């Protein structure tokens, strides 16, 4: 019997804090953010990976386009990104301030995406 | 989970430095 174990299942809480801090040490110029497909996202495809490294000098317009590039998102269809599970950030806000405004207790950043403006 | 190495776990953003 199959079992699709997400990143948090294959990496215990200890391994998670250790991974985040080690990432902050080796890649101090990158922010560890989780990009997960919404549980009801049926139209849009699943992201190839979940752990991303974004430079603090960028904005969401760019991050959105990077995901659109590899996910090969359609032009006739649109989507939104919810931070920690809430869509309240503007596309022009720098990820540096967004990171410290949404930082989790383990120090990781969570993000979920879907093709809908309201859940 | 005996064997374990630094697999591709994180995916950095594409930019121009």
């Amino acid at each position: 019997g199959a079992m699709g174990k997400t990143f948090k299942q294959r990496r215990t809480f200890e391994q998670r804090v250790e991974d985040v801090r080690l990432i902050r040490e080796q890649h101090p110029t990158k922010i560890p953010v989780i990009i997960e497909r919404y549980k009801g996202e049926k139209q849009l495809p699943v992201l190839d990976k979940t752990k991303f490294l974004v430079p603090d000098h960028v904005n969401m317009s760019e991050l959105i386009k990077i995901i659109r590039r590899r996910l090969q998102l359609n032009a006739n269809q649109a989507f939104f990104l919810l931070v920690n599970g809430h869509s309240m950030v503007s596309v022009s806000t720098p990820i540096s301030e967004v990171y410290e405004s949404e930082k989790d207790e383990d120090g990781f950043l969570y993000m979920v995406y879907a093709s809908q403006e309201t859940f | 989970n005996s064997s374990g190495s630094s697999e591709d776990s994180f995916v950095e953003i594409r930019m121009a430095e």
